[PDB]
């Protein structure tokens, strides 16, 4: 009916896919590309243009093709069969992503991709792991790719997106339990997280896994169980309050509101960021409330708090109004993060932003964020859990591995 | 203002291929602006001081087109003109400094070149014209007279013959009155030769025949024909110019415009 | 009569950026823009063409000359003011709108003038001037400003607000009996928002009754807006 009742052009397709140079708007283009928002022409056209892409773009452009198939359940196979056992590891990796992408109700690929996934170290099972064990994640409290992840979580893989995918898809397959759950895997990465604790990146998306598998909640009170269980340094202080963001989904707690104000002045800019950024979801519903005073700070992360907080509404004069103080600022950061929510909550005022960062720019950073704002121009668990793999941008180029496999597209 | 600075005319433009059909007055003011150029110390050792300038007048035409002539062949160091657009302002008498500040950069530029555009901006008062009084005399006394040098170049271009103290005051000084003579049916073929540099022009385009159906269309309405020749090659998509394409641009621009003018 | 119009100020002032790879390789470059003026006038070329053109653009909004002689002689200060956020915002559309003693209008028009041409900068940014008679613009003002195009809008009086309103009242809903013989004999110098106003209040002013109907004597008592509207300025 979609196809039907509305059609889509090829301006952003056909233009976004052919000024592309850089290696970036490769991946912009293959993201993009990756949206299905009928028309499949960038993608068919000729080859080769997924060899000039990046690895990143090789698992997102390789998992383009798994992007355009939500539907067609008998194309997928057809389509994606080409990637497989093919030279690259990517274009097979991603074609095993493509496979948990295409459907969520088949779950016929659980016994190609698993078979092989025992390797542990180096091989290419460890890129299949992310995009089968993740994808298997958006396909699927599944208690037998839980003990099969066992060993993963055991892992402690120097590769930060093995147990990041492993605890995110654990955690995505897990939303939604009653009052959270104990159980050894999340249990386990506490222990191990206890064992060595480097690699702050682990302290900041294992705490999403920790946090995930703890979603649905209502008064669950184990965010006081790990905050006498985790409690340590600083770090595992930050995955307290990844669980105390975890553990206010919103009800009649003003408590937490003389706490937010309370510790609104913390020493710790960190748990600021977290514990404030969940004003999206503790008064997702008041939104006269939202407006404050954060821009007027000098605490820029406050200012990303309240970027982050706009989120992915009807988006109102008022939202686009603190997306134009918070688009002109100087920093790379909150001027890359501010074209996502601003294209997040806009779904004669599209092009014209456009034009807007035209003005500021005239990096590739803001580039390809700013060709992820040419698409996007134009409770649910599924449509808000994955914001947070977004929301640790500030880091390499690696994101694009798995900020591709959103599962928050309608 | 920058004014003053804005009266060096830098990267050159047009050349002396826009000449209207004046072969030879292109000498008759030729011979002042550019001869006493290549040598100058041969009209010392003539003995008599170097000719001063002359007086262009009449019909616009292609008017203001022979300066940017004078730019492109001088291809030593560009000169100064003046136009009477800063002569005719609110706060008379900026004029005197100006003047003096413009010579003054003429003695800095080592003799640099002068001129004196649109007259009639002050001219003809017929005696609130005590302060144009001022202006034109000065005019004179710094013009006329031979304070800065009987030197290289002075000249007045205008649309109206009318001035009356420069007229009675010029022949002491200055010499060689001559018409504009705007082309009439063998100049605008040349004004082609010089728009042959642009846009890529099929050799099917005779010059003539182009330029002989177009009464009254000087440089500037030729200048727009050719402009319009492009600018509908672009409406068009259009890769060589070809006057058959823009036939109804050229018939257009000279006929549906010169019917209410 | 508008399309040959809206395509050739399409063409002229579309070629620029939006689309840009027409405009910088043939070399013709006359980035001075076009000077808006209609016999009509009062925001019917002005608004139609100002609505018309922010398909895909940067608008500037510069409306009425009051500022100016509403207090003392402030002049080009303003226009320095919106010369240096148009220099900010060099990729914009300057839209001067309702240009309406004398010995103060001259000179900060010849320094409007100045500052206007481009005298400290090169060709970056369309500039468009508006007003409602072209013949009270003093003739020294054509030739340094208008270079591009200057556009004249011969309107049929049947068609021209026929085919707006036709266009204009086909997707929404209006009522029955609604003449056009006095509107194309009493109607000038407005614009199709106020043909557009007038069904506006007349289809809102039947549904403060309730009714979807509006009645002739209504549809005069909302033209009779038209006709002091046209002789109070």
């Amino acid at each position: 009916d979609d196809i039907y009742k509305t059609h889509l052009e090829n301006n952003r397709f056909g233009g976004s896919g052919s000024q592309v140079d850089s290696a970036r708007m490769n991946l912009a283009s293959s993201f993009v590309n990756g949206f299905v928002n009928q028309d499949k022409l960038l993608t068919d056209d000729g080859n080769k243009w997924l060899y000039k892409n990046k690895d990143h773009g090789m698992l997102s452009a390789a998992a383009s093709l798994g992007m355009i198939l939500l539907w067609d359940v008998d194309g997928g196979l057809t389509q994606i069969d080409k990637y497989l056992y093919s030279s690259e590891d990517y274009i097979k990796s991603g074609a095993l992503l493509a496979c948990g992408i295409v459907n969520s109700g088949v779950r016929n690929e659980c016994d190609p991709a698993l078979a092989l996934l025992s390797d542990y170290v180096l091989h290419n099972s460890n890129t299949m792991r992310l995009g089968s064990i993740f994808g298997l994640g958006l396909a699927y409290n599944r208690e037998d790719v839980l003990t099969l992840l066992l060993p993963v979580m055991g892992d402690s893989k120097s590769s930060m997106e093995v147990a990041g995918v492993t605890a995110l898809a654990c955690g995505m397959i897990a939303v939604g339990s009653c009052n959270g759950d104990v159980t050894s895997t999340i249990l386990q990465t506490i222990m191990e997280k206890s064992e060595t604790e480097l690699k702050d990146t682990y302290a900041r998306w294992l705490p999403l896994g920790l946090g995930l598998n703890h979603l649905g909640k209502g008064e669950a009170i184990e965010a006081i169980l790990a905050a006498l269980e985790v409690v340590s340094e600083p770090f595992r202080s930050f995955a307290n309050t990844l669980v105390d963001v975890c553990a206010y989904a919103g009800s009649g707690n003003v408590l937490k509101v003389q706490q937010l104000l309370h510790i609104c002045s913390e020493h710790f800019d960190s748990k600021e960021k977290e514990e404030d950024k969940d004003k999206k979801e503790k008064k997702d519903k008041d939104k006269k409330e939202a407006p404050a005073d954060m821009g007027a700070h000098q605490g820029v992360a406050v200012l990303g708090i309240a970027l982050i907080a706009m989120g992915e509404e009807i988006g109102a004069e008022m939202a686009l109004r603190t997306f134009g103080h918070l688009l002109r600022y100087g920093e790379p950061t909150l001027r890359r993060a501010v074209p996502l929510a601003l294209a997040l909550i806009s779904v004669s005022h599209d092009a014209d932003p456009e034009v807007s960062y035209n003005s500021i720019f005239a990096a590739r950073l803001a580039a390809m964020l700013r060709q992820l704002a040419q698409y996007h121009a134009k409770k649910g668990t599924l449509t808000l859990c994955p914001y947070h793999s977004d929301r640790q941008l500030m880091s390499q180029v690696a994101v694009a591995g798995l900020l591709t496999v959103l599962v928050s597209f309608l | 203002p920058t004014v003053t600075m804005m009266q060096v005319e830098e990267k050159p433009d047009v050349t002396y291929s826009d000449v209207g059909g004046c072969k030879e007055q292109i000498e008759k003011l030729r011979e002042v602006v550019e001869t006493p150029l290549l040598h100058p110390e041969r009209f010392v050792n003539l003995g008599i001081e170097p000719p001063k300038g002359v007086l262009l007048f009449g019909p616009p035409g292609t008017g203001k087109t022979l300066c940017a002539r004078a730019v492109a062949n001088r291809t030593d160091a560009c000169f100064i003109r003046v136009i009477g657009s800063e002569l005719v302002q609110k706060y008379v008498g900026e004029g005197a400094r100006m003047v003096r500040e413009l010579f003054e950069m003429a003695r800095t530029k080592k003799a640099c070149l002068i001129f004196f555009d649109e007259i009639d901006a002050i001219g003809g008062a017929r005696f609130g014209d005590n302060e144009v009084q001022r202006t034109m005399l000065e005019l004179i006394n710094q013009l006329d007279g031979f304070d800065p040098r009987g030197n290289i170049k002075v000249l007045m271009a205008t649309n109206r013959p009318d001035t009356l103290d420069p007229a009675l005051m010029r022949p002491g000084r200055l010499d060689r009155k001559i018409e504009f003579s705007l082309p009439d049916l063998e100049g605008r073929t040349h004004i082609f030769k010089i728009h042959a540099r642009s846009m890529s022009v099929e050799r099917d385009i005779r010059f003539e025949l182009l330029a002989r159906l177009c009464p009254n269309s000087t440089g500037a309405e030729i200048r727009s024909v050719c402009t319009e020749a492009g600018m509908f090659a672009i409406r068009a998509r259009r890769k060589i110019a070809t006057e058959k394409d823009f036939l109804e641009a050229v018939n257009k621009v000279i006929k549906s415009y010169a019917k209410f003018s | 009569g508008l399309d040959n119009q809206i395509q050739e100020i399409k063409e002229s002032v579309e070629l620029p950026l939006t689309h840009p790879e027409y405009y910088e390789e043939m070399g013709i470059k006359p980035p001075k823009g076009v000077i808006l003026y209609g016999p009509p006038g009062t925001g019917k070329t002005l608004l139609a063409k100002a609505v018309a053109n922010q398909t895909s653009a940067t608008f500037l909004r510069v409306v009425g000359s009051e500022l100016i002689q509403k207090y003392l002689g402030d002049g080009p200060k303003l226009v320095r003011e919106l010369f240096r956020v148009a220099e900010e915002h060099a990729p914009s559309i300057v839209f001067i709108d309702e240009i309406d003693g004398e010995r103060e209008i001259q000179r900060t028009m010849l320094e409007l003038l100045n500052q206007l041409d481009g005298f400290d900068s090169r060709g970056d940014v369309k500039v468009i001037m508006a007003t409602n008679r072209i013949e009270t613009l003093d003739p020294a003002l054509i030739r340094p400003g208008r270079i591009d195009r200057k556009i004249e809008f011969p309107l049929p009086d049947e068609k021209t607000k026929k085919r707006i309103f036709q266009i204009h009242t086909s997707r929404m809903t209006l009522a029955d009996d609604v003449t056009l013989d006095d509107l194309i004999m009493a109607k000038d110098d407005l614009s199709g928002a106020d043909i557009k106003a007038i069904c506006t209040e007349a289809g809102l002013m039947a549904l403060r009754e309730r009714r979807m109907k509006v009645t002739n004597e209504d549809f005069k008592k909302s033209k009779e807006n038209v006709l002091y509207k046209k002789q109070e300025g």
